[PDB]
């Protein structure tokens, strides 16, 4: 019992981090796509001068 | 493809190509291809209730005006007789194929947004040529707003073989960076 | 945006010649715009079931095409079925369509969704068994439902299937929070109308307050085309799965009779001409009756639950039509005559029934163990009635005075008050939790409640009734 | 999980290095997409049996190449595929990218992913239809392949290469028992695939949640078509789920391949062909339902040394209704597959699971399957359970037992007992073994038959907690010596005084 | 299995930022054939295709 | 078109018309003790009915909300 | 078919007082070739129509005139349909009936019974021939309460 | 997609139409396969006539179509 | 079919030999022709059978016949589908054949190997003067008991056997030993049920069946019959029943 419901807690704890986790990834993707914004400029100008001959 | 509006239009070329009319036959077929556009010409010709003997005195005057064939007549005589008039359109578009299979030439289309002079296409018709392995090439051209500044050619025995470059690049790339 | 013109009528089946350009895709609506008897226009609903070729398709009328011409404009809708879901179907009678049948005027509703529709994708399935808790004593002790799984009411009329259909839908709006609805595919009308008045007696629909009810009904009749039968299978389910969907509920599809959905599918594949398969049956029929029952899940949002009945032909389990629905059906509640005859109700025969959720790891320990000793209990007095005849119940041993007693109590109990029956018999009616019905089975086989009589435990719905009506039974014969 | 900051060199990169190479590629119109059936005109250098692309992305399988046309197998709904739109002949011959980066993915017929967790890689295509192994090419089935059910590993023993059939009714434990075997295979090197044609979706989802709970997702993939998804894709999924498998057969891996059912794909293939409107034969089915089969149950073989001895181990299910073996699916089964197991509902339904009748079930390859301990220890119980059919007969109509009928009788309820198992808890080799030898020598005879199951349990807990030597000596000997039929007796001796207080 | 789904997550959203990034490039890749030169540059590109699918035809 | 009748003397090439009425029969009270044929004029050789409102054969049914439970 | 029977079939119902009280008796007749019920009209008539009256021919050289077989034949409808005199004298008559339809067995054996199952064999016979009737003797309500 | 129409008989037809014609003296073997022969020509036949192939062979005239003869 | 076919008859042809020809099965053959024949788009006969089904069994299975210049002794296995012996494919099969030997589902339920019905069964050969008046006189009066005894099950299948008559009772009895009697363990059989093959030569099989139709041993139980290669086996195994105890 008492090592199950301990066993228990500790599952609900890992869930606990791990939803943070995935959170916290949002956010930084979140941020990511803000910025390296040239990137997305120059990123675009990119294929341009190689798409084509 | 070997179905009855083909079968038809075989033969009608093979009589030709015997005695050498395939250039006066051919005339005279895309002569009847014109006649038959009408919806109340093929109606009448087409429909079981008219009359068969009606249908052969038009037909006969009809031939006159249009100064057909002696065997281009026959033919579509011989239809009427044997009740497939109501297939003419298949038959008409399906001779046009045979009669590039007799000659060796093989038709290309090609597409472009903008027009483009002969020296473009000659290559072309000689690039199908060695391709095809052609005999002879007929070039088709087509004006497309769509793709961007290429063009595509298709030729084979349908317009199954497909080759271009102008949007198809852009696609390529769309998928490629998704790999 | 598309016109065609019917090319020809033959039966049912239509088929309209489309402009080579525009040209619908299979499973898209047609409104054929026809003319009626008088003059005035009336419009056909079609649905496309083949591309012909040439520019043309073979659409499956699905209200009557007498009066239909050759070249008649058909304007494609663009989209299947689009039928009214939403807090507004409550209450109200439905077409195919989504046309209101009941004369309580349009469906003042801005939202549509098609009826062909994927099923939920893997992703989005949940994984955890659950029971579905009726409320029933018989129900939740000896056929235990899935939530989001399919059942099988195997019952005739005169055993009060119909009550039994109300408790649940009256049941699950007021222990949890959800909705039914109900799908009458290819019902007669005079048990659509009878059905329909019993809902408004039991306050299942509320008829002074609508959309306060409990039940969207959709009614699809015999006397409509076979292409109006098979799609109100579908109809009330896209209807069912709004509130799943949107207002995440634990929705009850009750689809009358599954039988006869099958039997539809079939006609209009004969119509379309298709090669029957074996027993004469379509030859889609393994994949019309999954397109039907993969809807009917339990997602992450809410979950649908079929109770769909089910008729065997030729009393054969092994008929194509009986064969095929089985598979998905996950729990069977076998409604009995012979109970209705002695007075039990509701009438569900607990040796018959069976469940697949009735399984110790599903269920717990606990459950699953009084649940077997019921049915044996059930099972030895049964056998057993015929041997009591003959050497009556003193000749009996004394284990075998007793599993008859206990057997007894326990039929007693299984008994009990609907609310929707308050009307008809006066009694209240009793929700009865999982809890204390499996409580309530221990007292009883365990003894501990041998001493009293048998008409306690009769329509009493909590185990503490029982004994309560017992004790008052013993105040009054003392008086 | 930082994406963004390295896009801009990503996005970059796809462009770079592109070819962009031109070269002539069919294409065809479509003429008319009907009944799981797409028919193209072009294409006039189609291979037979070659991927032909729709706009849609839909994929087809070009089989009927007439004269003028192309009949196209429409593999998923042709519900997008709009009449006129065009055709690409891909040059590929009905292929399945494969690789090791399948395994631990749930797969769709097409083998796409549909577990939404992202792509999957792979260098290498096998060919949908190919070939089987031919007549040198195989050699004799030799390896045992543990089920992990008692009933099975004793006595209708399933080796490796082995096609076995499981068949039954519906609700009997097919399921189960495929899918114990998948459980059991862990420490071995078997690549298990499951193939789930034509099942619930909720409950393919279960199986699927199961493994990944008890940790078989890294070594099966779970090829699912679904009740729902088109005739042509359940049709396609098994040749799907055995191309992958013999990836692994091919490389010197061991393979399992359950298909459940193969029922379920025969009437997805009456459906194609009766839509096609080809001429059914007996019970609809068509002519081609045995050669159907054939095909998919002939690749599964136990391969010659000379091609590295891999394996393809076939489970194939299949429902009977109403126990009619004789019906014209199970009996083309039956005569593929070299034995078979009958999983009864008599005894499913009055709680003797795992169903399996035992005196209905063949193995052909029975016990050159079997390891050594196993073939000695299970020859007892094979026997056992021959005497105890007949002794259950006439048991009720003699019912005056005399204690030579009585006490082969009482060890025959108890032998019973052995056989029962609980769902996904499979049995390692030397359990079974020693399962077996106990209930055999009549030291169970004693206890009450709600004890028996008890009782195991804590033999088994016993002696791999304080007797570990047992198990070294049948794995590593496999062969059920002296030195390990006493260190058992004394574990039962010791066990069996425990238990009693 | 938790640190597992970051694993997963960590590769959905990379390949979404690529993709998104990749679409605007051809967004503005578009918006420059558009604007490139027409009969010159767009002859220019015909003629290499058309000199790709006589190289292709040659093999 | 389904015929009504015999088609032995039709011709082919004969014209038909369409009527443009579809399939009513001439209903009243004077029915009662007539036996009639499928198209109701009389067969019993008693001579014409007298009618003079037309219902259809293929008339709808009542529908849900019109009809009653059965209590007679 | 089963929509060309049912488009017929549901014409004939009880109309509601909106619209008059007027009703629409159907009794159809189908005849099932060799007692097959299973077959594809009568499967179509029967779930398309509340009740189901079988006459079995078995009965009908029995002697029980008109061969309606009861125990088969069934009414959805039920005791909505019967007046309230009959309610009362019909119920006790359906289960004296149904005990003898259990008791068919033991008619040959009656000599070796107790009174209860004795009387009710007993009972049930005479129960059986108030059923026959010659034809075309209607018999009035006050005849048959 | 009917037999008779095999692209030698329609020339022929064409090249004689206006004509009157009656081939019933001989028939031209349009298909054969699996015992069965479907002959152009042959309008003098008689259902149940013994017709001779070719290479000497004799069959049966059972079906008398008006294209052609089984 | 045909290619395994045309070797064995060149042998017989020009190395002027005795030529075996095993075929598994050619009911495979047979419906491979009905496979191919939908491609083609001949009409089906009956049920998908091919039309020309006689035909093509019959070029088949006449090519096999024995000449004056050799001989060619074909033992083919016939599938039957469905277990119905009144399928085209089965039922076509049956003219062609000197001996047919049907194999039944039951007597593979109860464990009978070979089960081979002794009564569907039927031989060309099995005639007087081909295989002497004593292997015919018991031949018959081995079927007539089974035969006996098969039309008996229907009654016994209800009461059970304490009705039957003495007469009855005693054929039953004799009919039970009998069939046991014809179950035979084989050489090939020995990795399934590890008991020993039996080769029971023509002249031991006859003495068996004459002294279980003599009576000579009514005494002994049924399973000492069971498996067992001569009649010497069976009253061996007999005594082994009794002795152990
Ligand atoms: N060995 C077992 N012990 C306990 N329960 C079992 C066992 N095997 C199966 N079950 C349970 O019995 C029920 C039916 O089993 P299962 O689904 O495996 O059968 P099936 O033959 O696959 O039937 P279906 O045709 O529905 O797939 C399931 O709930 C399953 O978990
Ligand atoms: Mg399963």
């Amino acid at each position: 019992l008492e090592v199950e419901a301990k066993l228990a807690e500790g599952r609900k704890k890992i869930e606990v981090e791990l939803q943070e986790a995935l959170g916290s990834l949002e956010q930084q993707k979140e941020d990511t796509i803000k910025s390296l914004d040239s990137q997305i400029s120059a990123l675009s100008d990119d294929i341009v001068k190689k798409v084509l001959p | 493809v070997d179905s009855t509006a083909s079968r038809y239009a075989s033969a009608l070329a093979d009589v030709a190509d015997v005695t050498g009319t395939l250039e006066a036959t051919n005339s005279d077929v895309e002569k009847l291809i014109r006649i038959f556009s009408e919806e109340p010409v093929y109606y009448f010709f087409a429909n079981p209730v008219i009359s068969i003997d009606n249908k052969r005195s038009v037909l006969d005057e009809i031939i006159t005006t249009s100064g057909l064939q002696p065997h281009t007549a026959n033919f579509i005589n011989i239809l009427i007789d044997s009740e497939r008039i109501n297939l003419v359109k298949e038959i008409l578009n399906e001779f046009e194929d045979v009669f590039n299979k007799i000659t060796g030439t093989e038709v290309a289309v090609v597409t472009s947004v903008v027009k483009l002079e002969n020296d473009h296409l000659a290559q072309i018709a000689k690039g199908v040529q060695k391709i095809t392995g052609a005999k002879n090439v007929r070039i088709k051209t087509v004006i497309d707003p769509s793709l961007v500044a290429g063009f595509t050619i298709r030729y084979g025995n349908e317009g199954s073989k497909l080759v271009d470059m102008s949007v198809k690049k852009q696609l390529e790339e769309i998928a490629a960076q998704l790999e | 945006k598309n016109l065609g013109r019917i090319a020809q009528i033959i039966g049912p089946v239509l088929d309209v010649a489309f402009p080579p350009g525009k040209m619908p895709n299979i499973y898209n609506a047609l409104i054929v715009k026809g003319r009626d008897t008088a003059g005035q226009p009336m419009n056909v609903t079609c649905e496309v079931q083949q591309l012909l070729g040439n520019n043309r398709v073979r659409a499956v009328a699905m209200s009557a095409t007498d009066g239909l011409t050759r070249g008649m404009e058909v304007i494609d809708t663009g989209a299947p079925l689009s039928v009214p879901v939403g807090g507004a179907t409550l209450g109200r009678i439905f077409n195919v369509l989504g046309e209101p049948v009941d004369n309580l005027g349009p469906v003042d509703t801005r939202t549509t969704s098609p009826i062909h529709r994927s099923a939920p994708a893997f992703t989005q399935l949940d994984t955890k068994l659950s029971i579905f808790e009726t409320g029933i004593k018989v129900v939740d002790l000896l056929a235990p439902y899935r939530r989001g799984g399919k059942i099988g009411l195997f019952g005739g009329a005169g055993v009060g299937k119909t009550v039994l259909i109300m408790e649940l839908i009256n049941n699950i709006a007021k222990a949890h929070g959800g909705v039914s609805v109900f799908g009458g595919v290819g019902e007669r009308t005079r048990e659509g109308n009878d059905l329909y008045m019993e809902m408004k007696e039991s306050g299942v629909i509320n008829e002074q307050n609508i959309a306060e009810s409990k039940v969207a009904l959709v009614y699809g009749q015999m006397n409509e085309p076979p292409g109006a039968r098979m799609r109100v299978g579908l109809t009330a389910l896209t209807m069912a799965e709004y509130f799943r969907d949107v207002n995440e509920q634990d929705v009850l599809l009750f689809i009358d009779n599954i039988f006869r959905f099958v039997q539809a599918g079939s006609e209009v594949s004969a119509l379309l001409g298709r090669m029957p398969s074996a027993v004469g049956y379509q030859p889609t029929l393994s994949t019309e009756m999954g397109s039907l029952q993969e809807r009917i899940t339990s997602t992450k949002e809410g979950s649908i639950t079929s109770i769909q009945a089910v008729y065997v032909p030729a009393d054969d389990l092994t008929d194509p039509a009986p064969a095929t629905t089985f598979a998905h059906l996950d729990a069977t509640t076998v409604l009995s005559r012979g109970l209705a005859a002695k007075g039990i109700y509701p009438a569900v025969d607990p040796l018959d029934s069976t469940s697949t959720m009735l399984q110790p790891r599903i269920v717990g320990e606990e459950h699953y163990e009084i649940a077997q000793r019921v049915k044996e209990t059930l099972q030895r007095y049964k056998e057993l009635q015929d041997i009591i005849a003959i050497l009556g119940l003193d000749e009996l041993s004394e284990e075998d005075r007793l599993t008859v007693a206990r057997a007894r109590k326990i039929e007693r109990f299984l008994s009990q008050p609907f609310f929707v029956a308050e009307v008809f018999t006066g009694s209240p009616g009793k929700y009865v939790g999982l809890a204390e019905t499996i409580r309530g089975f221990q007292l009883i086989l365990s003894g501990e409640l041998d001493s009293l009589p048998e008409q306690a435990f009769y329509l009493v719905g909590n185990i503490d009734e029982a004994t309560a009506k017992a004790m008052n039974l013993e105040m009054e014969s003392k008086l | 999980t930082i994406r963004a900051d390295e896009i801009s060199k990503i996005i970059r990169e796809r462009i770079e290095g592109y070819n962009r190479e031109v070269k002539v590629v069919n294409t065809g119109t479509v003429l008319q997409v009907g009944d799981g059936i797409a028919r193209i005109h072009g294409l006039d250098e189609v291979m037979a049996g070659e991927l032909v692309e729709f706009e849609e992305g839909t994929i087809g399988i070009a089989l009927n190449l007439e004269s003028n046309n192309v009949g196209v197998v429409l593999m998923g709904d042709g519900l997008m595929i709009q009449e006129g739109s065009s055709v690409k002949a891909t040059g590929r011959i009905a292929q399945i990218p494969v690789s090791e980066a399948y395994l631990g993915r749930v797969i769709n017929a097409l083998a796409k992913p549909i577990d939404g967790r992202g792509e999957i890689t792979a260098s290498e295509s096998r060919l949908i239809e190919s070939p089987a192994p031919g007549i040198m090419s195989r050699r004799s089935v030799y390896e045992p392949l543990q089920t992990g059910l008692i009933a099975i590993d004793a006595m209708i023993p399933v080796g490796r290469g082995q096609r076995e059939l499981i068949i039954g009714d519906r609700q009997t434990g097919k399921t189960a028992v495929a899918t114990d075997t998948i459980l059991n295979q862990q420490g071995q090197n078997v690549i298990c695939v499951y193939v789930a044609i034509g099942q619930k979706a909720s409950s393919v989802a279960q199986v699927v949640t199961n493994f990944q709970e008890r940790g078989a997702m890294e070594y099966t993939i779970v090829v699912a078509e679904t009740a729902d998804s088109p005739a042509t894709l359940q049709y396609l999924a098994p040749y799907t789920g055995a191309a992958l498998a013999e990836y692994f057969m091919y490389r010197e891996r061991h393979t399992l391949i359950i298909y459940d059912d193969l029922s379920k794909q025969a009437q997805a293939y009456r459906q194609m062909s009766l839509l096609l409107r080809r001429p059914p034969g007996r019970e609809a089915y068509p002519g081609d339902v045995f050669y159907l089969h054939s095909r998919l149950l002939e690749r599964a073989a136990k391969l010659s040394s000379l091609l590295g001895e891999g394996s393809m181990t076939a489970l194939p299910i299949v429902e009977t209704q109403a126990g009619d073996v004789s019906a014209y699916i199970p009996t083309n089964v039956i005569s593929i597959t070299d034995g078979q197991i009958f999983l009864s509902a008599d005894l499913f339904n009055a709680g003797i699971r795992p169903a399996i009748n035992v005196g209905i079930s063949v193995s052909r390859v029975g016990s050159a399957a079997q390891i050594k301990a196993m073939k000695k220890v299970a020859g007892k119980l094979k026997l056992e359970l021959a005497q105890f059919a007949e002794l259950e007969a006439f048991a009720q109509f003699a019912s005056d037992l005399d204690k030579a009928t009585q006490n082969q009788l009482a060890r025959g309820q108890r032998l019973r007992e052995l056989l029962k198992q609980p769902q996904s808890a499979p049995l390692t080799v030397e359990e079974q073994v020693m399962t077996i030898y106990t209930g055999t020598n009549g030291y169970l005879d004693s206890l009450e038959l709600d004890q028996v199951r008890k009782y195991l349990v804590e033999l088994r807990t016993y002696v791999k907690t304080n007797k570990p030597e047992f198990q070294e000596i049948i794995s590593s000997t496999k062969t059920f010596t002296e030195e390990a039929e006493a260190l058992l007796k004394e574990a039962i001796q010791e066990q069996m005084e425990r238990f009693l207080l | 299995y938790k640190n597992e789904t970051i694993q997963f997550e960590q590769q959905k959203a990379i390949n979404q930022v690529r993709q998104r990034v990749f679409q605007q490039a051809l967004q503005g890749a578009l918006g420059t054939l558009n604007s490139c030169l027409n009969n010159e540059l767009h002859l220019r590109t015909i003629n290499a295709n058309i000199g790709m699918f006589g190289a292709m035809n040659e093999i």
